[PDB]
């Protein structure tokens, strides 16, 4: 719904420490693993990265 | 080609972004008059030669894509071109 609360305006999103923050330095959730904002990841096989909050995976 | 990246000290480098092209708004006529100095790869006699060494259609693939950009100029072809 419309909801009531504290947010921060639109160009800034919430980040866990109470800040809010731009999607730039906006962490990524992958797997559960916080990942920061710029990760380069990989297997042998898959290959990731986190961009703006995003995880690009390929394969 | 951003796995090949190599930082120094001086300035450390993060994953650049695709550009957003403009050209998706202003097409207008851009691409009706302008087709053909990337289409003269294939009609001119002076290239109608290297096609069995070569082949020009990722050569005008890649041009038409950057014709949009530059605004008044059949000039911007003969990067590919050259």
């Amino acid at each position: 719904a419309c909801l009531e609360g504290c947010f921060c305006p639109p160009g800034l999103y919430m980040d866990e420490r109470g800040d809010c923050v731009p999607k730039a330095q906006c962490p990524c959730y992958y797997d559960g693993e916080i990942f920061q904002p710029e990760d380069i990841f990989s297997d042998h096989h898959t290959m990731c990265y986190c961009e703006d909050g995003f995880m690009h995976c390929t394969m | 080609a951003n796995s090949w990246a190599l930082s120094s000290g001086e300035q450390w480098c993060e994953r650049a972004s695709p550009p957003s092209s403009s050209c998706n708004i202003s097409s207008g006529e851009m691409q009706k008059g302008l087709w053909e100095q990337c289409q003269l790869l294939k009609s001119t006699s002076v290239f109608a030669r290297c096609h069995p060494l070569v082949d020009p259609e990722p050569f005008v693939a890649l041009c038409e894509k950057t014709l949009c950009e530059c605004a008044g100029g059949l000039e911007c072809a003969c990067p590919a071109l050259l």
